[PDB]
């Protein structure tokens, strides 16, 4: 029994060996009495704010949509403290982990993005926090393997499988199978059993509450559209999630192509995998016809995961949002336009989203369309991914 | 119903059951026939097995590279149900259980699964990252096709769910040890005696204890304890791999281990 | 002659080739015009805002003052878009170089912070960028190199003594002596030439005037001091400007100490030079006994200048502002210290500014004192560098 | 005044200045004075003498290398003024000016700087990073010491400009041909004699062009156009660094090319 409805349609629920039903159930009633308390309101509102810097910018583009008729706003979660939306809910699951008397944090990565997010705020509120890492993703993010240490964070390489962020996965929760009574686990997206999907949900929302506020203040209406990346799910349902009732507003998640969805190297389940059972959770995923879980691929670590969480699919299914994919070299077109013709550096994990509203706008110059990309990192952790890719394609 | 008639040949002779687990196809579809044969004739009152899993999210290092030691044989689900069948054609009395992963279950179909459980003749299905709040049509279809479905009693079990797992399960109640993975290294050290006393009262199905469970001394202590039996895995696996190279020598150490821990369940 | 007054006190000038005059003349009559002008004001303001992302938090510190009277906050310029307080200025610098008919940028820079900016923000105006950086600095910061040209700015070499800042400067000075009808000089700090110390200063006094009004808000006074770290000057008088009416408030600012000043391998004029005409200002810096112009040093390149701007040499003469030093061993504490104990990680820059505040809380620690650090930048282009010395001493 | 005896012969005689500059000390004290005695025997009507500065920001890469050169060498100012004195004894008609950078004049005290001049006998100073409007302090300690405060008038020069360098110059005006640093690799390519003629309506003292000439054609040109004379440095700095390693070959080419320079200034 639980106090909130663990499933979005068929999709979610709480998949989990039965030793960690007790620490689910302790974390919905946290949540579910930490949403009601205006003291912890008050306090979370106050590490945003003054911590993180919330509200972010809403930046309307000035070059790229030259010669059309569409106007592009970029929402600037990329000038949050640490450099990513994930800054906003790892500060609200930390205050959580303390409402409940927890010491310890376990979380696992892949672009680096959530742990660098974990490590600062267990530095902050006084957490002892342990991170797993692919071991190939240690070794391609070594500068933020650093930051996470100097922060005073574990990393912990995990050469397991694809050494990327599922093998990650599996090992923190194998390891919070053995310590959730001191430890807690910062799930990193809106993924997993519940109540995460839910509590990841709450913890962004303020992205499409601010984003609805600031484009009523600057163009008077709602945008036509609104369009995030896709890896578990986390900054684009932030985005969605005050749209959800403005039915006018389109709903667009981007996930990966990768080399392309026809060769199998993406990290598109919703669109391309099939239902199944794994992280706890009912959603759609990669898997063999036999149902092992298949390994995905995408240039940018923070959306190779082969899963995706469960209130996407259940959007999806109804028809409230849609969903695309962008592959590897229109994710690079697209982070190559921002530095040159806005001056913006992107995470390659977003510059998925803007390809995808890129395309929209040159499919079709002489629509007019009032587009919001969710901007959910700054690249700098990606400039040397980049380099080494333009250096092998003879273009640098 | 196997399971009834193993546990009340074991009350008559005063005697708790000894359960080894291995992966199905660990080292391969052959030596893992002769393996279980051997179990078996040294002594196994029942047996749990595993098919192999991609994401293995209970059991620590020791079964995971048994899984990935099938995989590298090629072992498929489709091999495995093959195997069971044949299994199930040799000893026709043996309580047969599985243990596996949800997706497994799930992606051809949950009543697929239990339908072909049933044609091999599985006696039970333990889903690892089911719930008995998750489980309804996993126990629907258990029951459908006369297979048990296993609950977990973990150690941080309340009342209400001992309740559930009494009412809900059958064939045996799975006695967790600890928190944390599967692993031989890991040895349980809560004592238990209040949770299977609880169980009784309830009528639950008998209780096997499993988890870091290595030793002759921790199966009559399970034993001592109330428990109808217990179980152990990675502690048979660490033999399976520790003799790859020598696939009789690998035979001779598990019939030693097997006859030892056996006797110590007896009285 | 001139609109503004050149001087402050007898620090200051336009001491450059007589060429240049026009230029200077030009430019200060566009700034002024421009301080009148409400479009211009307007422009500034949207672009610091919804691009820069304006205003920037003012963060107290929860654990670093733990045992002390003291009450420290940080002034989170590390925050503004590029990671720097030098975004304030590159932009009004770029708009008043659109205002005056300008299509090409020059500039210089050490850390590649104020050259990052340049490139970022002619980017966005549209304007050629072209980068001057001591050939020494462009090994050291390579990924900052690759930043500014993904964003489309030239980036040049400069094999020339030190190989560092000052090198980079003559270089822009000699180009832009040949080149001021088509291309703006951005000078990256105040110093140089009157009218730049005084536009610096106009264009980033945001930063103290942001910083009183949330102050007020959150203790209701005054700090007793602002304290920030001193390079040329810019992000100090930043800071200081809107307190230098307010004579209770002392201003503090941190030169680089170096290896220590005893061994002469710092970058504190201000406090250990002599006066000098170079730059084209006059102002103390460091020279030999024959008036060569000397080398600076310090771990950090945003620093390593050896001279300083005029204002901050006039407001210590009247014994308006204090200046001191810190070495390099005093700023990597305190970088790991701001790392492990509120997740925030400094430029080495702004870690000169934290170490002296830290200095201030353990010498007294029972002094009552209220603090504003200006943490002029985020240190994610230090952290091999630090990387690099925590392996020399087997620290890690 | 050596300058207005200068002038006043050469307009006598039909003909132009021709003034090499060298860098003081480059390559070394010795080789330094030997050049400047072969620029004057070979026809030099003036000097215009660098002191090495650490920052040269009005000098591009050839004086770069001479200043570096010089230091190389270990000169220091002071060694440069008892090399003025040296040569002011050798040559007591030959007008001395000096091309300094503003840091040299003023770290020891601005008087005390001029007074060195006047004691070893230079006629002028240019200071090529002080422009007129910051000259004061400069201008009066000059006319204090009996020197030449010299201003440059670019080619972007004003009405106002052109009265101020007119009344506060005395020796001679410098005509800049050009925007950007010094450099025989580029000539400047503007026609100044509206300048020139502003300058002599004003009464200014007699201009020499200089930047970018390295060639007789600039010189007689700029004699055409009614300047005074041709200032040439980085094309006779040019002829030292190519003949480090042949001192007297470098003498030889450097009588050569003054000669012919000169030569065009005739008439
Ligand atoms: C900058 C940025 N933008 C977008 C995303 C996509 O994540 P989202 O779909 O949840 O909005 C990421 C993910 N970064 C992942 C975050 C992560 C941690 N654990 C995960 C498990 C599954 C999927 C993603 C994660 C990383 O740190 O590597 C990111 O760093
Ligand atoms: C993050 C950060 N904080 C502080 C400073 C100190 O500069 P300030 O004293 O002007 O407040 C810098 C300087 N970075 C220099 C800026 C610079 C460009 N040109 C200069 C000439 C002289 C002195 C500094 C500079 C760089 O980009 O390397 C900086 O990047
Ligand atoms: O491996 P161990 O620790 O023995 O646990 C038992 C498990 O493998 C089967 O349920
Ligand atoms: O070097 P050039 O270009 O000849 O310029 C003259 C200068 O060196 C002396 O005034
Ligand atoms: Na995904
Ligand atoms: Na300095």
């Amino acid at each position: 029994t639980t106090l909130l409805n663990p499933y979005f349609g068929e999709f979610g629920g709480m998949y989990v060996p039965q030793i960690l039903m007790p620490a689910l159930n302790q974390l919905e009633e946290a949540f579910v009495s930490a949403q009601k308390d205006p003291e912890f309101q008050a306090q979370f509102a106050d590490l945003l704010k003054n911590y993180a810097g919330r509200p972010t910018a809403l930046t309307k583009c000035q070059n790229i949509t030259a010669g059309t008729r569409t106007t592009l706003y970029l929402k600037r979660e990329d000038l949050l403290h640490g450099g990513a939306h994930k800054t906003n809910q790892v500060l609200g699951q930390a205050l959580l982990a303390k409402r409940m008397g927890k010491s310890e944090i376990i979380a696992e990565t892949g672009a680096g993005q959530h742990g660098v997010a974990s490590a600062l705020a267990s530095a902050l509120l006084g957490l002892k926090c342990r991170i797993y890492m692919g071991a190939k993703d240690v070794e391609r993010q070594s500068p933020n393997v650093f930051r996470m240490r100097l922060m005073g964070a574990e990393v912990i390489p995990v050469h397991s499988g694809s050494a990327t962020l599922k093998d990650a996965c599996n090992e923190a929760l194998r390891d919070w199978s053995g310590s959730y009574e001191t430890a807690h686990y910062m799930l990193g997206t809106a993924a997993g059993p519940h109540p995460y999907p839910t509590i990841v949900r709450e913890f962004q929302r303020m992205i499409g509450e601010e984003t609805k506020a600031q484009i009523l203040d600057k163009e008077g209406r709602l945008p036509d559209a609104v369009i995030a990346c896709v890896g578990g799910g986390s900054n684009a349902i932030g985005m969605f999630a005050d749209f959800i009732n403005d039915t006018s507003v389109g709903l667009i998640g981007v996930e990966p192509g990768g080399h392309g969805i026809e060769t199998g190297e993406h990290g598109a389940p919703l669109k391309h995998g099939r239902v199944g059972i794994y992280f706890g959770m009912k959603a759609p995923m990669m898997q063999t016809a036999d149902g092992q879980i298949e390994e995905s691929y995408s240039i940018s670590a923070g959306l190779d995961f082969p899963s995706v969480g469960p209130q996407h699919a259940y959007l999806n299914s109804i028809g409230r949002a849609d969903y695309v994919s962008i592959t590897d070299d229109e994710a690079l077109e697209a982070f190559k336009t921002l530095c040159r013709h806005e001056g913006i550096i992107p995470a390659l994990e977003s510059s998925h989203a803007l390809a995808h509203a890129l395309k929209m706008m040159r499919e079709q110059p002489e629509k007019e369309q009032l587009l919001v990309v969710n901007l959910s990192g700054r690249g700098d952790k990606d400039i040397f991914t980049v380099h080494d890719i333009l250096k092998a394609r003879g273009e640098i | 119903e196997r399971y009834e008639n193993l546990f009340a040949q074991l009350n008559d002779r005063r005697e708790g059951a000894f359960v080894p687990f291995v992966t199905l196809g660990d080292p391969g579809i052959e030596q893992s026939l002769k393996i279980i044969d051997t179990l078996i004739d040294a002594g196994a009152d029942a047996l749990e097995l595993g098919v192999p899993f991609s994401d293995p999210l209970a059991d620590g290092p020791t079964i995971q590279n048994a899984n990935l030691r099938a995989f590298a044989a090629g072992v498929t689900p489709a091999q495995c149900f093959e195997m069971l069948a044949l299994i199930r054609e040799k000893h026709p009395t043996i309580p047969i259980g599985l243990l596996m992963y949800a997706n497994l279950v799930f992606n051809n179909g949950i009543d697929a699964f239990y339908a072909r459980c049933e044609q091999v003749g599985v006696d039970s299905v333990l889903v690892a990252d089911v719930p008995v709040e998750e489980s309804a049509p996993f126990r629907q279809a258990a029951l459908r096709h006369n297979i048990a479905p296993i609950f977990i009693c973990p150690p941080n079990a309340d009342d209400d769910l001992l309740r559930q797992v009494a009412s809900y399960g059958r064939g045996y109640t799975y006695l967790l040890s600890r928190s944390g993975v599967t692993g031989a290294e890991n040895r349980g050290a809560l004592p238990l005696h209040h949770l299977i006393e609880k169980l009784k009262e309830y009528h639950a199905a008998p209780a096997l204890q499993g988890f870091g469970i290595s030793s002759p001394e921790q199966v009559s202590a399970a034993v001592r304890a109330g428990a109808a039996g217990a179980i152990s895995g990675s502690a048979i696996v660490k033999i399976i791999e520790k003799n790859l190279a020598s696939p009789k020598q690998m035979l001779a150490e598990l019939r030693s281990f097997v006859s030892a821990m056996k006797a110590a369940s007896r009285a």
